[PDB]
């Protein structure tokens, strides 16, 4: 059983209220286009 | 409870015994250790409190289990009260 | 007070190996050296260290230092071996700086 | 903290997970209370 | 003759001489024990090392 | 079905997270197009070694990537790009903007991953003499110092630092922490 | 000694004492085997 998956589990980066910016974190993410 | 040779473990801060196989803290560890020599209150020779001799990888901070994980060098698990090239666990010691 | 001591004689069969042994209280904290004279001309030595080996003798000869003993070792014995062996423990021999050598082992 | 700078109530999105943080050039820039319930960012006091 | 083309060969050089002289500073110390990153980069705990 | 209910829990030195997030859904076996933004509210002790865990439930794998954001005047995720998935998206990692223009750029370089690790020890078993040679009644005086190579130890240097007795420990060309971890030529030792 | 590479037979001859190697950047680019006597050299993987 395979299914393709969307951009499951994206979360803010940190804590801090995030606005207007352009953020670079390399950070343990769930990766995007993949099969779940 | 540790012994008076054994303060240096996290006084920089390195592994050990009391480091990595009793009460461990991390790798990278910047909060404030607790530590006051207190002679006068666990002596009472006070045989009943207990330590952990070796184990066969070094472990991760915050951990205490009351199991039976026998230390040994073979893959095949021994049991009993005495075990072929198998050291025992929990040990009481004395001060 | 350090004196080294060697047993006298041992005798083996060809082709086979032999044990000689030059050991005391804390030797293993110095160094041993290991010499081979024949009868009537002069000393050569077959062992460098502990373990060491110059040059000309082969890998036959091999030895270990390790606790109150230091053993050499004479693997596939033949004829040639048949000499005078010494043990040469440098001491420092309250602070009169000795060479001290070894009784002597006769291989036959 | 240590701010010098006028001080306005501001109408930020907030959560009470989200209590604190900095700016990307790391200002001041969330502050959540229970005396005023509004967030503040300090603006400095018109220096130049 | 190298001295029509000792303009390029000054600048080859130049060039060569800063990249074989950056490995030199791959090299040095400056004022470390060695060359290499090993010497912490093992199983003691760090909160200072 | 008609709930889609999911939890993070992530296990570094001992603790146990909480992230939470309730997510209606209408479709019974496929993923929908949309995302699932977690919140976590608790950290928790445990004690104990966990390696298994056993139970409308979705499971997770966890890689390590890279990722550039882009966020609003609200304060709100618009869109989110993952710099390890196809290299258009690397591109616009490497140039910090969603907008990419014409040209080469210059993104990264690669090494080949390692498969495991590889140990070429010395096959004996031996306790290394620096039992011996610091255990010595006899040392001698300074101008005659005592010297003694040791050749053989397969045994650790861990009882080198590590001990009260041993007060004044500077090492200068080495660390301590290199002392577990080494592999050198030659030994002396010299004593007064 | 800790490093990625893939080592090769080195056709080097080399006198005993001489057990490691240190080039122009003073990395380790020559190692010599404990139990058998053989040399090989240190290169790290291929690159792209």
């Amino acid at each position: 059983a395979y299914t393709n998956s969307f951009t499951r589990g994206v979360y803010y980066p940190d804590k801090v209220f995030r606005s207007s910016v352009l953020h670079s974190t390399q950070d343990l993410f769930l990766p995007f286009f993949s099969n779940v | 409870v540790i012994r008076g040779d054994e303060v240096r473990q996290i006084a920089p801060g390195q592994t050990g015994k009391i480091a990595d196989y009793n009460y461990k803290l991390p790798d990278d560890f910047t909060g404030c250790v607790i530590a006051w020599n207190s002679n006068n209150l666990d002596s009472k020779g006070n045989y009943n409190y207990l330590y952990r001799l070796f184990r066969k990888s070094n472990l991760k901070p915050f951990e205490r289990d009351i199991s039976t994980e026998i230390y040994q060098a073979g893959s095949t698990p021994c049991n009993g009260v005495e075990g072929f090239n198998c050291y025992f666990p929990l040990q009481s010691y004395g001060f | 007070s350090y004196v080294l001591t060697q047993p006298p004689s041992v005798a083996v069969a060809p082709g086979q190996t032999a044990r000689i042994r030059c050991g005391e209280n804390d030797i293993g904290s110095k160094n041993v050296h290991w010499y081979q004279q024949k009868s009537g001309q002069a000393p050569v030595l077959v062992v460098y260290d502990d373990s060491d080996r110059p040059s000309g003798i082969p890998e036959r000869f091999s030895g270990s230092n390790s606790g109150n003993t230091a053993t050499l070792t004479i693997s596939r014995v033949e004829a040639g071996d048949e000499a005078d062996y010494y043990c040469q423990v440098w001491d420092s021999t309250g602070d009169h700086p000795d060479v001290v050598f070894g009784g002597g082992t006769k291989l036959t | 903290l240590t701010g010098t700078g006028v001080l306005t109530e501001s109408n930020k999105k907030f959560l009470p997970f989200q209590q604190f943080g900095r700016d990307i050039a790391d200002t001041t820039d969330a502050v959540r209370d229970p005396q005023t319930l509004e967030i503040l960012d300090i603006t400095p006091c018109s220096f130049g | 003759t190298p001295s029509a083309l000792g303009k390029l060969q000054d600048v080859v050089n130049q060039n060569a001489q800063a990249l074989n002289t950056l490995v030199k500073q791959l090299s040095s110390n400056f004022g470390a024990i060695s060359s290499v990153l090993n010497d912490i980069l093992s199983r003691l705990d760090k909160p200072e090392a | 079905f008609k709930n889609l209910r999911e939890f993070v829990f992530k296990n570094i030195d001992g603790y146990f997270k909480i992230y939470s997030k309730h997510t209606p859904i209408n479709l019974v076996r496929d993923l929908p197009q949309g995302f699932s933004a977690l919140e976590p509210l608790v950290d928790l002790p445990i004690g104990i070694n966990i390696t298994r865990f056993q139970t409308a439930y979705y499971v997770g794998y966890l890689q390590p990537r890279t990722f550039l954001l882009k966020y609003n005047e609200n304060g709100t995720i618009t869109d989110a790009v993952d710099c390890a998935l196809d290299p258009l998206s690397e591109t616009k990692c490497t140039l910090k903007s969603f907008t990419v223009e014409k040209g080469i750029y210059q993104t990264s370089n690669f090494r080949v991953q390692p498969t495991e690790s590889i140990v070429r020890f010395p096959n004996i078993t031996n306790l290394c003499p620096f039992g011996e040679v610091f255990n010595a009644t006899r040392f001698a005086s300074v101008y005659a110092w005592n010297r003694k190579r040791i050749s053989n130890c397969v045994a650790d240097y861990s009882v080198l630092y590590n001990s009260a007795s041993f007060s004044t420990f500077k090492c200068y060309g080495v660390s301590p922490t290199k002392l577990n971890d080494l592999c050198f030529t030659n030994v002396y030792a010299d004593s007064f």
